[PDB]
C-alpha cells in the first residue's frame, strides 16, 4: 500500500466481516513465493474463515 | 510404447507450474497433465534464438 513494518516489530492487521480471494491476488502485483501451509490454493475460497 | 513429445516455449515464472494435477494460468486452461500419467517434463533456457 505505501509502506510496511519490520520483522522484530512485525505489524499486525486484523481483517473480518467481508470476503476474501485468492485469484484476485495477481492483479496488483506478481508474486515470488506463495506456500499455503496445509491448505491447497484452490479450496481456499470453498471455506469460510 | 507410442512416443509423444509435446513441445513449446513458455515464460520462466510459469515454467514451475506445469505439473499433473495442479492448476494455474497455463495449467488450466491451455494444456492437461492427466493425473494418472507417467511420463518426463525438460525445460531448458534458449537465449541464442
Amino acid at each position: 500500500a505505501t509502506r510496511f513494518a519490520s520483522v522484530y516489530a512485525w505489524n499486525r492487521k486484523r481483517i473480518s466481516n467481508c470476503v476474501a480471494d485468492y485469484s484476485v491476488l495477481y492483479n496488483s502485483a506478481s508474486f515470488s513465493t506463495f506456500k499455503c501451509y496445509g491448505v491447497s490454493p484452490t479450496k481456499l475460497n470453498d471455506l469460510c474463515f | 510404447t507410442n512416443v509423444y513429445a509435446d513441445s513449446f516455449v513458455i515464460r520462466g515464472d510459469e515454467v514451475r507450474q506445469i505439473a499433473p494435477g495442479q492448476t494455474g494460468k497455463i495449467a488450466d486452461y491451455n494444456y492437461k497433465l492427466p493425473d494418472d500419467f507417467t511420463g518426463c517434463v525438460i525445460a531448458w533456457n534458449s537465449n541464442n534464438l
